[PDB]
RNA sequence: UUCACUUAUCGAAUGAAGAGACCAAUGGGUUUAGCGUAGUCUGGCUAUGCACCGUCUAGGUU
RNA sequence: AAUUACCGAAUCUUUGAACGCAAACGGCGCAUGGGAGAAGCUCGUGUCAUCCCCGUGCAUGCCAUAUUCUCAGUGUCGA
RNA sequence: UUACCGCGUUGUUCGGAGCGGGGGCUCAAGAUUGAAAAAUGCAUUGUGAGUUCUGCGCUAAAGCAAAAACCUGGGGU
RNA sequence: CACGAGUUGUUCGGAAACUGAGCACAACGUUAUAUCGUUUUGUUAGGAAAGUGAAGGAACUGAAAAGGGGCAACAGAGAACCUGGGAUUAUAUUCCAAAAAGAAAUUGCAUGUGGG
């Protein structure tokens, strides 16, 4: 037969990322000196949109530490944020909307967005359009913090990963319903080349696994097994059940 | 009208002066590596046959051994055309200061402590202990060949002095033997290597005391 | 090489020798008195040449294909002492360039054609 | 096999842009081993164990 | 000799390994040596700014070298 | 100085964070007077309709490319 | 089919001289094999990639400036000129001659005037 779908996106040629309106990378400020031992204040310059994100991105104007100089940076705006408020970064901030802070600093219970997973990474846990975290406990014995994840699961992190406090913007947004193919399209347009989606079971067996027949059928178990190669790895994948769920929803996750 | 106007260097405030930035810059790749070998042969375990080489000479005995081969130091160009148109000298060059070590014609040696490949050297006081040849190991190979004449020298062997210097050499031999030829035991013994950083044994010291 | 403030070294600052000019690796003998035949081929005689020399104070010649308006006028006065106040230039279809060289009103082209012998 | 170490190795950040100590050892020395006490070793002196010395010095605030 | 044959002296446009930088461009440079220039300046000359033309050098890598060229290193020493 | 009323568009609005009246500063697009220009071209000077550049300032889970080149200021020189 | 002719620019289009979706020289890595890969999400390369302002006592000399070189739009950005001609057999915002039929705009370098 012929290359499945799935593994030709792989060599990503016209699966790329669309992006030549996007503003860049949406990041904290970088974790120096001045972050460490005291705190730097700046101010919320404006707030855009950005094709194919769903949240807000707030533009920060900063005062160079070493350099007679301006710095700006882009960073996803919390709900709440306006032009003109001042945002303070490092250890001796204040506790407000929009403030960035250490992890061991932030009181046990609160609401925080734009986490760091290690210490440096520059923010990389709930960024998407309504999430957030909730800070459970500290552990001044080992120096680690853990959180609830937006998924549910618990993570444990360094206390000295920063956080902001608040919940990022745009929330609500899955709750219209679309009504129409070329909302579909004008949102899949600003992502990736992804949409429409055909069925297995409509191609021919010389293209996936699940093609062919008189009826429109699968002939096997759609459940595979972790172990199988690329090509054969369509379906459900390494389930541990399957059916409408009857009582409470597990997490998932490994 | 002259006044102090201060300025302020703490966090926010006034843009700092030029600060030195030697210790956290990042050098060219030859620095690096050439430092960080230095640290790797502090921090590993060093077998006794090349840790017998971080133990060398006083500086006073030094300069009198290199003064004494700067005296009897070998002949140059200019000088031997100058002769031999109508001397005793010290013995320089691995191969022939080896046949010098196995005869019995050396009477002192001095080796280098710092060769790069060190196998040149490394058999060297092994063989000079099993003969009965008195040996130092000193500090500097281009200050043995800044003795001798040359850009450097890996040893050099004395053989013959005269009576002027034999009280020296006498003396030379007796504390030179006070410190190689006479402790041969715990050399061979001896491991070294294996040094903490500071860094680590300031933490260390910190915490035994905070657990004490 | 005492103090840094910058985050990274860069290549310090040495003295360079500057280039010595060599012999020249050119022998043949080239004139300097020449030069002009080559830039200038010969003329052009027909109606339209005819008429511009009548009306417009113009010659029209046939000139080397890789020279310029500039080369052009200087040749123009060395050949025949004459000053020119204006040269456009066409390359033709078959590959030769063609100009039209007008004279100062001190000058009579039809006095220069015949002295070319047009 | 469980505990500790850091230099191999692995991960991240940065334009390699401010690590640690000075608050003193279970630390280092003949080119920061100088000097005692007690054993052991070959006459120039070492080794082991303990004691003192040098390296070793500053400061916001209370 | 506008004859033939052979060869020792020469000439040898634009390219191409193509190598100053480019290229569906007869394009654009840096250093250096020349040329022409009834602009201006000066006593028909001499000189000449901007513009124009011509010769030579200028790729990367590696080897050797510097009457002993200029440097860099919390690499090893020693003043 | 406005008493929740007043201003304004074909149209979804503006006002003690300054409506309206008097007098002014400025910007954009037009008009007019003249030089060009009659020395040229060929053998008048008024209304109504249509069309551009312009102005009316700036669908959406879709929200309006970048750089050279240039302009103005803050400071020192 | 034969012979002879015809395309004129300081300003028009391009280049000189922008960046885009993108390409891939150097450097490095990989491969028995470079004819392979990375190379714009600020951005080469274990990575020393800056070559000249002001200077002072006519050229030389060297302080301060992280992030190598280049290409890719004749419909995007950019771009100083308009009419009349009795001026061709065929070209013209390209030709016309001292009353330039004429009237302008702009670039470089010089010279006088005024101001400074
Ligand atoms: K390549
Ligand atoms: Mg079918
Ligand atoms: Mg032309
Ligand atoms: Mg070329
Ligand atoms: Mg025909
Ligand atoms: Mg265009
Ligand atoms: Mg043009
Ligand atoms: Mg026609
Ligand atoms: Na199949
Ligand atoms: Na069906
Ligand atoms: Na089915
Ligand atoms: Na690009
Ligand atoms: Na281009």
């Amino acid at each position: 037969g012929k290359t499945v779908l799935s593994c030709r996106k792989g060599n990503g040629s016209v699966y790329q990322v669309h992006g030549h309106k996007r503003l860049g990378p949406a990041k904290l400020r970088i974790l120096d000196y001045a972050e460490r031992h005291g705190y730097m204040r700046g101010v919320v310059k404006s707030i855009e949109h950005e094709a194919g994100r769903g949240a807000a991105l707030a533009r920060v104007e900063f005062r160079h530490p070493y350099k007679f100089r301006r710095v700006k940076e882009l960073m996803v705006a919390p709900e709440g944020m306006f032009t003109g408020q001042s945002v303070f970064c490092g250890q001796k901030a204040p506790l407000a909307i929009g403030n960035v802070l250490p992890l061991g600093q932030i009181t046990e219970g609160c609401i925080v967005c734009n986490v760091e997973a290690k210490p440096g990474d520059r923010g990389t846990l709930a960024r998407a359009s309504g999430d957030y975290c909730i800070i459970i406990s500290h552990n001044h014995e080992t120096g680690r913090t853990r959180l609830k994840l937006p998924s549910g699961q618990k993570k444990s992190v360094p206390s000295t990963s920063r956080a902001m406090i608040g919940i990022i913007s745009g929330g609500g947004r899955i709750e219209k319903p679309v009504l129409k193919a070329g909302n579909s399209f004008y949102r899949f347009r600003g992502k990736r080349n992804c949409w429409p989606k055909v069925r297995g079971v409509a191609r021919n067996p010389v293209e996936h696994p699940h093609g062919g027949g008189n009826h429109q059928h699968i002939g096997h178990p759609s459940t595979v097994s972790r172990h199988s190669p690329p090509g054969q790895k369509v379906g459900l994948i390494a389930a541990r059940r399957t059916g409408r769920i009857r009582g409470g929803k597990a997490v998932k996750g490994a | 009208h002259f006044a102090a106007r201060p300025k302020n260097f703490g966090i926010g405030q006034d843009v700092p002066y030029a600060r030195d930035l030697s210790r956290f810059m990042r050098w060219p790749t030859f620095v690096t590596m050439q430092r960080k070998k230095r640290v790797l042969q502090r921090r590993l375990k060093v077998p006794p046959a090349l840790n017998q080489f971080t133990k060398v000479l006083d500086r006073a005995s030094r300069n009198e051994a290199l003064k004494l081969i700067k005296k009897y130091a070998p002949e140059t160009r200019k000088a031997r055309r100058e002769r031999l148109q109508k001397p005793l000298a010290v013995v320089t060059g691995l191969q022939e200061v080896t046949r010098a070590i196995e005869k019995k014609q050396a009477r002192m040696v001095v080796i280098a402590n710092n060769v790069d490949p060190v196998e040149l050297v490394l058999w060297m006081p092994n063989l000079c202990r099993a003969n009965k040849i008195p040996y130092a190991i000193v500090k500097d190979m281009a200050r043995l060949g800044d003795a001798i004449g040359r850009k450097t020298a890996t040893c050099v062997a004395l053989t013959d002095v005269n009576a002027e210097d034999e009280a020296t050499l006498k003396n030379l031999i007796r504390s030179v033997n006070a410190r190689f030829l006479s402790r041969s035991d715990v050399i061979r013994r001896q491991w070294g290597g294996l040094q903490l950083s500071l860094r680590s044994r300031a933490e260390l010291r910190k915490k035994h005391a905070r657990n004490a | 090489r005492k103090s840094y403030t910058r985050p990274q070294f860069r290549r310090p600052h040495t003295y360079r020798k500057p280039a010595m000019a060599k012999p020249s690796n050119r022998v043949t003998v080239e004139s300097k008195d020449i030069a002009a035949f080559n830039v200038i081929r010969y003329p052009l005689t027909t109606d339209k040449a005819m008429k511009k020399i009548e009306e417009n104070n113009t010659l029209t010649f046939i000139v080397d294909s890789r020279a310029n308006k500039t080369e052009i006028k200087k040749a123009m006065r060395k050949l025949y002492q004459v000053k020119a106040v204006k040269v456009n230039t066409l390359i033709r279809p078959d590959g030769l360039k063609k100009a039209y060289i007008r004279l100062s009103a001190a000058h009579d082209a039809l006095d220069t054609a015949n002295k070319i012998g047009l």
